[PDB]
């Protein structure tokens, strides 16, 4: 729509690790978040992704606010081997992630790549929730392979979010299997409303 | 503005000529806090001395609010509020406050604002005002030596 | 017309790190703020510019530099208006520089607000910052006669020879302003605390009465040895029958031979007060 | 004394005169009388150690220490010599 | 020995800081120092600050800037190229446990030992709030496991020739220096005592933690306060047969030449006498 | 009898209480806590003839709790003799 | 191109010839100038007081009086004090 920042949250558990896709899983997730980086580059001027790791024993950083992928590249190569999802602390971190941000005329736009499942409950997400209608940010819930050996938990996330798509409260769903996993950004509503290619 | 804010502040001490109200004089001193511009800071403080009028010694609670400040425009009125029934025959307590505060500081603000009680308590005696602030030629400095003659022109002109 | 310079304690010392103590090879930098021109200037926010071979240039200027500075204003929390730029020259007589005016000329029609101070690294030895100010007419009688400085009386601003004199004709150019320093209420008594003299020395019980084994006997050999010798030597001056007073060597010579014996007596006297007795605060 | 500071001109020691005020003979050859500083100790002068002076003013800046030695002339020690005396 | 040597500007430009965006109520301002040092002993001179924010409820809530933040030192690079950086400093009123856990993502871009000091908002004890921590690994005899802990040293401000007579041509009011100066310095070790001694009110506070519910007992902090006795108090009466004989050797020296250097002062009414001789002329 | 002859300024053990408790000659006693003494124990130096154990602890001895009521008190209340007696130093 | 370096370089004058004699303050040392009288310059803390022993060419402004940089030790290899003609 406008100028936005994106805040990329990524998933280093062991499910990101290995080959459940009948591909590649991690090696091509450099060029497939690269790409998106990419996309939002050429749309418009101003781009600059946080890269916030929410798993491998408490939230993590790796890359910061960065106009290239270079200082991206720092955080892609080193990948912590362990841990699972943590919801609820790393998101108080992009909560306040939402207020470092350079100019008011930069909207923010939470991208979250979900690889395992969590153990967090849902009301304590909704009062949480309530932060990105304050900030007028929007959402992005990017969840592979949880929704198949479990059910959503971010659903109900969206409920309280719920607005109008010139706004924000943009739900994501991708569904694994046999296909490219560049692909997957096909079945997304992120790759439509768009006049390049 | 600098220009009418200054001037505004000595029309407000104005309003009160008497033994005044506590009302008007806390919030002159809240002001003084807020503004950037120097002349309506000191503006705030020239105006507390206007507001009370042969208050004198029940005016300390004030004098020692200002004095405690380490910014040089809210050192006014630590004199001329003082001294006022105090023409002819003075009290020497009145001039020991305003000794120590005066020799200790060399800043323009503190050592002239009490110089202005100093020609108050000499119309006593013409021929003693070249002697209590004698001291104030016999040294070498710009400040010093120019509060000399300030009592001159009172009680010897 | 007239204005008047006022510098807080934090915009005061940053450059002058490199400029005072940190050589020649001077740098320059942006000063921000907010005030009201013809009355009051104010400083608050400094940072200074890269340095190059050449030192000031267009590098310095361009605000490439400058575009990562205003990225990390709002970041830090910090961040004001343009009160103008700030430089150093070791100590020219007469026009500093021309090239850091035109700089002033380029960046004043879009502030008008802008305030050149420039600092000299050489003779601020003294602890003094050289006043020194460079502005476009304000509200002009400078085109032709007008005298700069509200309170024309003032103060004389010394300095040397030429661009003393130069104020009258050249005052397009040239605007003079006296500088003046303030600290709010954290400023003063608190930077105080842990300054004073020397340094704060935090932890006070920490001594040398807990080095004293070998040396107690030491300081009872210097407050003996040395003060025999001033025995006798105060004797041996004074033995003197000539006098005649007038001048001869009474430049000081007898300090050593007669007073300053009693301030070395005073000098083993003051190291005995030093510690004095009992410095272990009672107990046993 | 700090108004002097860096510009350090060598000179050296001729006569006193009065308290505070003498002259200071320079290496140029050039006699000046200045002003003496307070601070400066009166007793350490001889007419051999050298002082110091201004560029502009002239001015004497401070007394020398026993460090003033030149190596102009060669101010050294011997060190581990060869010979033997034996 | 290794001791940091803070300037007092970083101390100021964290002051302002703390006033714009409001900074205070256990609210962390991270920043990161400056310095050239191959050597143990540490010199902290230029500093920066990091946009950082925290939770009060939640700890572990962290964000950091890696090569955002580090533009600065880019800046900074072309101004002067010999410092790097040699460590961080943090706020800490409560002392977060958040650095405990990781020492490496500060040491990744800081290729001096880790150091990490503590700018509170407040700083207005009269004792020495400044302190330093060195994070190694140091074996704990609590029980539980040796990891990466603080390590305290001594810290101090910096003086230098641009700072020097600047602050004190800003104060120029109290100074005081000279022989008399015993009597502050003094006072102040008693203060110091008196300072420790509101610290020892909290030890008094530490047994009633223990009071409280469900809070453990430190090994190492019994270890120190086991000796308070058997060190230093009537144990020391048999050495003060000889200890006080050594205080009055400095007053026996003391006292008998005191009132000889002050006898040379007879001259005044010498030269008083002669001004009645010279009246002549008067 | 290390807890027991810690009391106030009792730093000295005799062979009394420690050749009982043991049941082992005075002879041996001597030479067999010296083995224990190398492990840290405690620095004294055990005399002969006096029949007297000079005794400098270095022994951190854990497990508090029974004397941190009286041992923090007099860390307080002795401490705070100090504190009344240096009023009278206000005057400079 | 190469002159117009020399159209800057109007602000750093042309510096003069100087040699550490001994040393005398922690970093300022007694160095007497072969251009001319004695006289005593500043220094800088762009060099280290390795190189600035005694018997080592220095660098000395005219006007700001400070020690710019450290220049090796020169013997003025003239025709008279090394021949042109070797071997």
């Amino acid at each position: 729509m406008v100028l936005e920042a994106t805040v990329l949250v990524i998933d280093n558990s062991e499910y990101s690790r290995n080959g459940d896709f009948p591909r590649t899983r991690f090696e091509a997730q450099i060029d497939s978040v690269e790409f998106i980086f990419q996309a939002k580059r050429n749309s418009n001027p101003e781009n600059t992704v946080g890269l916030i790791s929410g798993a491998g024993a408490n939230p993590r950083v790796l890359s910061t606010f960065t106009a290239e992928f270079g200082k991206i590249l720092a955080g892609l190569h080193d990948t912590q081997i362990e841990g699972k999802l943590h919801m609820a602390t790393a998101l108080q971190i992009a909560q306040l992630t939402l207020k470092h941000r350079q100019n008011k005329v930069q909207h923010q736009r939470i991208v979250a790549f979900v690889c395992s499942p969590i153990s967090d409950s849902r009301d304590e997400l909704i009062r949480l929730a309530k932060t990105l209608k304050k900030n007028n940010v929007a959402v992005d819930i990017i969840n592979f392979g949880e929704i198949e050996q479990n059910t959503e938990l971010l659903d109900e996330f969206i409920a309280a979010v719920n607005n109008p798509q010139e706004e924000t409260s943009h739900l994501l769903t991708v569904t694994p299997g046999p296909r490219l996993l560049y692909e997957n950004i096909a079945s997304s509503p992120i790759i439509l409303e768009e006049g390049s290619s | 503005s600098a220009t009418s804010g200054e001037a505004a502040a000595l029309g407000m001490g104005l309003c009160m000529l008497g033994t005044g109200k506590p009302e008007a004089i806390h919030d002159m001193f809240t002001y003084s806090q807020e503004t950037q511009h120097g002349n309506i800071t000191r503006g705030l403080a020239v105006g507390l001395a206007l507001i009370n009028y042969g208050r004198q010694e029940l005016a300390d609670d004030l004098i020692t609010k200002m004095l405690a400040s380490d910014e040089s425009l809210l050192r006014y009125g630590g004199a001329f509020t003082i001294a006022l029934a105090y023409a002819g025959t003075g009290n020497n307590s009145a001039v020991k406050r305003l000794l120590h505060v005066a020799v200790s500081d060399s800043n323009d603000d503190v050592r002239r604002a009490a110089v202005i009680a100093l020609g108050f308590v000499l119309l006593r005696d013409y021929t003693t005002v070249p002697r209590i602030v004698q001291l104030l030629s016999k040294s070498h400095n710009a400040h010093v030596r120019c509060g000399t003659a300030f009592a001159l022109g009172i009680a010897c002109a | 017309t007239k204005e008047t310079v006022y510098i807080s304690s934090i915009a005061l010392l940053k450059m002058l790190k490199h400029g005072r103590a940190g050589v020649p090879m001077e740098v320059m930098g942006l000063m921000l703020g907010e005030f009201v021109d013809d009355y009051t200037v104010n400083v608050v926010d400094v940072f200074a510019m890269p340095q190059s071979g050449t030192g000031v240039s267009v590098e310095a200027v361009d605000d490439v530099f400058q575009a990562k500075m205003m990225d990390m204003l709002k970041q830090t929390g910090r961040d004001q208006m343009v009160v103008g730029w700030y430089h150093s020259h070791p100590g020219f007589g007469c026009w500093l520089s021309s090239v850091d005016v035109n700089t002033q000329k380029s960046f004043e029609q879009l502030n008008s607000r802008a305030v050149a101070v420039v600092v000299d690294p050489i003779q601020s030895v003294k602890g003094k910052v050289v006043i020194d100010a460079f502005r476009l007419i304000d509200t002009g009688a400078l085109i032709n006669n007008l005298e700069p400085r509200q309170t024309t009386s003032n103060t004389g601003l010394l300095n040397k020879a030429n661009i003393q004199a130069l104020i009258h004709g050249l005052n397009r150019h040239y605007y003079s302003l006296n500088i003046d320093y303030h600290k709010t209420a954290k400023e003063t008594k608190m930077l105080m605390n842990l300054h004073k003299e020397q340094w704060q020395s935090g932890l006070k019980m920490y001594d040398y009465e807990e080095k004293e084994e070998s040396n107690l006997a030491a300081t009872k050999s210097m407050v003996k040895i040395a003060e025999q010798y001033s025995k006798r030597i105060e004797e041996e001056k004074e033995l003197t029958e000539e006098e005649l007073k007038t001048r001869y060597v009474g430049r000081q010579d007898p300090k050593k031979h007669l007073s300053e014996t009693a301030d070395e007596t005073l000098e083993n006297n003051i190291v005995s007060v030093l510690t004095a007795g009992v410095n272990s605060v009672a107990i046993k | 004394k700090r108004i002097q500071s860096v510009p350090l001109v060598i000179g050296q020691f001729l006569e006193p005169i009065d308290q505070n005020t003498g002259i200071v003979s320079s290496t140029t050859g050039m006699s000046y009388v200045v002003r003496i500083l307070s601070t400066l100790d009166r007793e350490l002068l001889k007419p051999s150690m050298s002082v110091a002076l201004h560029r502009h003013s002239n001015a004497l800046v401070d007394i020398l220490p026993p460090d003033s030695d030149s190596s102009i002339s060669v101010m050294g020690e011997n060190e581990k010599p060869d010979v033997t005396y034996a | 020995h290794e001791k940091v040597t803070i300037a007092p500007l970083v101390l100021l430009s964290a002051l302002d800081h703390y006033e714009r965006t409001q900074t205070k109520e256990n609210k962390r301002c991270v920043g990161v120092i400056l310095g050239d040092a191959n050597s143990s002993t540490i010199r902290v001179t230029n500093s920066f600050a990091l946009p950082f924010e925290e939770d009060e409820k939640n700890s572990d809530v962290w964000f950091l800037d890696h090569n955002y933040i580090e533009n600065m030192n880019e800046m900074c690079k072309k101004i002067n190229a010999k410092e790097k950086l040699i460590g961080w400093y943090h706020s800490g009123p409560k002392l977060r446990a958040s650095d405990l856990k990781i020492n490496e993502l500060f040491k990744k871009y800081t290729q001096n030992n880790p150091l990490l000091l503590i700018v509170d908002v407040k700083q207005q004890g009269v004792g020495l709030p400044t302190d330093a921590y060195v994070a190694i690994e140091q074996v704990k005899d609590d029980g539980t496991s040796t990891e990466k802990t603080f390590l305290h040293l001594p810290c101090t401000i910096e003086a230098e020739e641009a700072e020097e007579i600047g602050v004190e041509h800003l104060l120029r009011d109290v100074r005081d220096q000279a022989a008399g100066g015993l009597s502050i310095r003094l006072t102040n070790q008693l203060k110091s005592l008196k300072g420790l001694q509101s610290k020892l009110k909290d030890v008094v506070e530490y047994l009633d933690k223990v009071i409280n519910k469900e809070l453990p007992i430190n090994h190492t902090i019994l270890g120190k306060l086991q000796d308070v006795f058997n060190l230093l108090n009537n144990l020391q009466k048999a050495l003060t047969v000889k200890t006080n004989d050594e205080l009055m050797v400095i007053y026996i020296s003391n006292l008998v030449r005191s009132i000889i250097a002050f006898d040379d002062l007879i001259e005044n009414k010498i030269q008083n006498k002669k001004i009645q001789e010279q009246r002549v002329k008067d | 009898l290390i807890e027991t002859v810690f009391v106030k300024n009792i730093r000295m053990l005799s062979f009394e209480d420690i050749s009982k408790a043991t049941h082992l000659p005075k002879d041996n006693v001597e030479h067999l806590v010296m083995r224990a003494i190398s492990l840290g124990l405690l620095k004294g130096s055990i005399d002969q003839v006096n029949e007297l154990v000079t005794i400098s602890w270095v022994q951190p001895r854990i497990i508090s709790g029974d004397q941190i009521t009286k041992m923090k008190d007099r860390l307080v209340e002795w401490n705070d003799q100090v504190e009344k007696l240096g009023k009278k130093m206000e005057a400079r | 191109d190469k002159t117009e370096n020399d159209i800057k370089a109007l602000q750093s004058i042309g510096q003069l010839i100087g040699e550490v004699m001994k040393e005398l303050s922690e970093e300022k040392y007694i160095v007497k100038a072969s251009s001319g009288p004695r006289y005593i310059v500043g220094v800088r803390n762009s060099v280290d007081r390795s190189k600035l022993k005694k018997g080592v060419r220095v660098t000395l402004d005219i006007t700001t009086l400070t020690i710019m940089r450290i220049l090796p030790r020169e013997t003025d290899p003239l025709v008279y004090n090394m021949t042109s003609f070797e071997q």
